[PDB]
RNA sequence: AAUUGAAGAGUUUGAUCAUGGCUCAGAUUGAACGCUGGCGGCAGGCCUAACACAUGCAAGUCGAACGGUAACAGGAAGAAGCUUGCUUCUUUGCUGACGAGUGGCGGACGGGUGAGUAAUGUCUGGGAAACUGCCUGAUGGAGGGGGAUAACUACUGGAAACGGUAGCUAAUACCGCAUAACGUCGCAAGACCAAAGAGGGGGACCUUCGGGCCUCUUGCCAUCGGAUGUGCCCAGAUGGGAUUAGCUAGUAGGUGGGGUAACGGCUCACCUAGGCGACGAUCCCUAGCUGGUCUGAGAGGAUGACCAGCCACACUGGAACUGAGACACGGUCCAGACUCCUACGGGAGGCAGCAGUGGGGAAUAUUGCACAAUGGGCGCAAGCCUGAUGCAGCCAUGCCGCGUGUAUGAAGAAGGCCUUCGGGUUGUAAAGUACUUUCAGCGGGGAGGAAGGGAGUAAAGUUAAUACCUUUGCUCAUUGACGUUACCCGCAGAAGAAGCACCGGCUAACUCCGUGCCAGCAGCCGCGGUAAUACGGAGGGUGCAAGCGUUAAUCGGAAUUACUGGGCGUAAAGCGCACGCAGGCGGUUUGUUAAGUCAGAUGUGAAAUCCCCGGGCUCAACCUGGGAACUGCAUCUGAUACUGGCAA
């Protein structure tokens, strides 16, 4: 409707599509370490987990995941990873 | 933001104004945290016409509190006496 | 010091968990009898030491399930 | 809001002089007080006891020249005030500006001074008041303007304050034409004869 | 100083006393209707169709983030009529600025409505497992690169709405890289994580002579605090129905995984078989809740229009996206009903924002003026926007104030009505006479709501700088929608200004005439069938008064649900009689506890409202300062007589 309401409309249409696009990268990267956890490898998890920390770190200063998710996730593996190693 | 700044609550014609300490973002006649003290435009020309709690002006302007520019004016009228 | 309540274990079988009646003593509002009043209460305790019948002291926490807001500091009286 | 008729036949329904036509002459002597009130004024009433409630009211609204609704904020302000009811409600009445005008001589009846009120002819405290409930404080002065001052009417009512009982409560000075209400004025005071526990009990029920 | 507070009557009977119902007298209202209507002040105004909506406004702003120039006005340069001295035209964003666009922030506030919701809500009191844009304090960082994409241009699809394709460009847009903590994970060792510039001014130096460089202001990032706001939990309280007694399988709990900002059946797998319920679950009807309002002596009863706090909803049903915050009133998506446009392929819309229409209804307002004030958004500011708000319009809808004159005036005029025809009454009423001008009308004068903001100085601070900026004084023009304002003065003349109900008893106030169980009246008792104080008219009176009556609704009276504060032999009312569970109550003495109870303290019980003492509007209504109050809840400290617990 005929304001700057349009601007808005368009401006969270892209703003989708960013984070869209950061979001499922970012769980494609979660998803390589507790899908190495699946099978009982250690050091491949470990370093999956070390490829996923920095995306996810970054994902929570960026601002679209809330840094305490972040901490969530890390912690979440960590346990993983000394559940098996 | 809170702001200390007027709410007009006399009648029509002829406002009072009391001076709180609200949530930027009530109304103006809303929700407020404290009342501080008042500002009568007229009153008469008697003893006067605002009074106006410096303490706890003080005190929320310490913790972060925005000021209006009529309470600033006013702040600025009865500076420490007059 | 920490506010607690005190009452008697109403039911027992539930896994790691028990329920408490609580008995306040109010005045009818209109009437002016004191009048006994039950609350009863889901109550959380680590190895379910305290078993039916019993008089417990419970302590309100944060939420370990629905309702379940409160759990217990001292067993006393549980005399069959 | 107000009366605005035939005066006489009030202070005569009344069965008392309730100083409605004051004026020029003496006691009535043109009234035929007592006889008439109307077509059937000879009758005796044998009145109830609503009636001698309700004529009490009247007899003291009649005199006052007040009407029903203002009356009776009056016995609400009486009634919430320390102290005596009646006392309150009389010390309501006379605290009027137009009653403070008439009993210092400068009208000769209570709608002459009501319209030498209402004629921005009086001040107090040296602030013309065009009202005619103006609640007069005591130590206060009121005085008559330089306009309508020396003008025939207010010359003639000080002509017949002396002829009336001077009230204890006032300083009536007429040289300067200027009264000073100084205090409230005692129950014991006015008119002994007018009975406020029944307009009291009529608005009580 | 803050509770000075309580009325009855009519009607059962031949009469009585009691019981008992019905009814009246009071106060109130978002009121409507009937008759009447002068002025002002302050308030209030779709209670019904959460029905459908024409039209106009209700949310924009910033160039001091960026590419840029669509206009407007200048500047520079060129050419021309050339009056060689002024105009016309053209290239240049060069400048003040600015359409469109990117970007930041706001559109989650403000404003509306009460549909749903009987307890995921509200009120009161506790709590822990949290997030928090803007605002503030502290500590530090703010280095070095890259690829794009709008706008723009060129084609092109489409009736339109709206797109598509190919190139060009920027940033405080986006992305890496470095850097790394008193940050995240980890027991540690360690691992890992960010950023953005812009503007004002300037001595010297270096200029690829655009600017580097210095300084100030402002912005960015990280962490820890604060404030505000929000999310979550518990206990108590907050309608009616038992002619609704069983309800519940993610249901109740546990373990582990996932999820959220955060605890949690929030979700999933497995294990246990629980959980709720007569202290009323479940089902059904109704309903937004509260501060409060109305009534009441009070306790209560009814209610929750305005004003303020909270919740919910935004055509209907659902969903998420962006964001600090929404599952979003003037956003997106889908579906549906309706309405509209169409080239028939498809599109568009959402007044329960403010005015306004149509409809519905007994009923409820202007398609107004202004951002001057107060507040909000944006902005360094100027300022722009603001149907919030300030005001104005209409309406007796309420409350309050004032007016329609005042004094005199007996020939007790005339006329009306009654009359025992003597008179009485209307009635000092009118007329006459003498005064006054409120308000309305006419003409002058004229506060206050105006504080700020702008332009020059002077001083101080900062600094390399006597710039720039900030602060404080001083000076100069100014800033009012209301508004021919409030108010003051002058003019002319009583001149423009009184109705409505009632008169048998209750209930204040009476006769005549007309009608004759009719016409009709009525709240109850009841009037009217020929001399009606009850019907209709007249005279007279009574009550209220710019109002007055009727109707609807609430409380009172009603001690006619009785807690305060009732009853049960015969008026209604003792189960047909017992036994007895849950429940209620419990002799007497001592000790302990202190749960009830009592006393004090602290925190809270929002503000307004009610109450008290004051203050300002000429008074009043109204506005307002301080207190009291909010009868409560929680915690701590005590007392231990009574009740309870425990022991004897």
């Amino acid at each position: 409707n005929i304001k700057s309401a349009k601007k808005r409309a368009i401006q969270s249409e892209k703003a989708r599509k960013h984070n869209a696009s950061r979001r499922s990268m970012m769980r494609t990267f979660i998803k390589k370490v507790y899908a190495a956890i699946e099978a009982g490898d250690k050091a491949a998890a470990q370093k999956a987990f070390n490829e996923m920390q920095p995306i996810v770190d970054r994902q929570a200063a960026k601002g679209l995941i809330h840094k305490n998710k972040a901490a969530r996730h890390k912690a979440n593996l960590t346990a993983q990873i000394n559940k098996l190693a | 933001m809170v702001t200390i700044r007027l709410a007009r609550h006399g009648a029509k014609k002829r406002p009072f104004y009391q001076v709180v300490v609200a949530d930027s973002r009530n109304a103006r006649n809303g929700r407020f945290i404290e009342r501080v003290g008042f500002f009568n435009p007229i009153a008469s020309e008697k003893e006067e016409g605002t009074r106006l709690d410096l303490d706890r002006i003080a005190h929320w302007v310490g913790q972060g509190a925005t000021i209006s520019d009529r309470v600033a004016a006013l702040i600025k009228e009865v500076n420490k006496a007059a | 010091k920490i506010r607690t309540l005190q009452g008697r274990v109403v039911s027992d079988k539930m896994e790691k968990s028990i329920v408490v009646a609580i008995e306040r003593f109010v005045k009818h509002p209109i009437y002016g009898k004191f009048i006994k009043r039950t609350t009863k209460l889901h109550v959380h305790d680590e190895n379910n030491e305290c078993g039916i019948g019993d008089v417990v002291e419970i302590r309100e926490c944060r939420p370990l399930s629905k309702t379940k807001s409160w759990t217990l500091v001292r067993v006393v009286e549980k005399a069959v | 809001a107000r009366y605005l008729g035939p005066k006489l036949k009030l202070s005569r329904r009344e069965g008392t002089d309730l100083f409605l036509k004051s004026g020029v002459r003496a006691i009535d002597t043109k009234c035929k007080i007592e006889q008439a009130p109307g077509q059937h004024g000879a009758r005796k009433p044998r009145l109830s006891d609503y009636g001698v409630q309700l004529r009490e009211k009247q007899k003291v609204r009649r005199i006052y020249g007040v009407l029903e609704r203002q009356f009776r904020n009056y016995y609400k302000e009486a009634a919430r005030l320390k102290g005596n009811t009646g006392e309150n409600l009389l010390a309501l009445l006379e605290g009027r500006l137009d009653n403070v005008v008439y009993r210092m001589g400068f009208g000769a009846t209570r709608a002459e001074a009501r319209q030498l009120v209402s004629h921005k002819a009086i001040m107090v405290n040296g602030r013309v008041v065009n009202i005619a409930s103006y609640q007069v404080s005591p130590n206060d002065v009121v005085s008559i303007r330089e306009k309508a001052k020396k003008q025939s009417r207010v010359k003639a009512a000080l002509e017949l304050a002396e002829q009336r009982e001077k009230p204890t409560w006032l300083e009536v000075d007429a040289g300067k034409m200027e009264g000073t209400f100084k205090r409230k004025p005692e129950r014991s005071d006015l008119s002994a004869d007018i009975n406020e526990h029944l307009i009291v009990e009529l608005y009580s029920k």
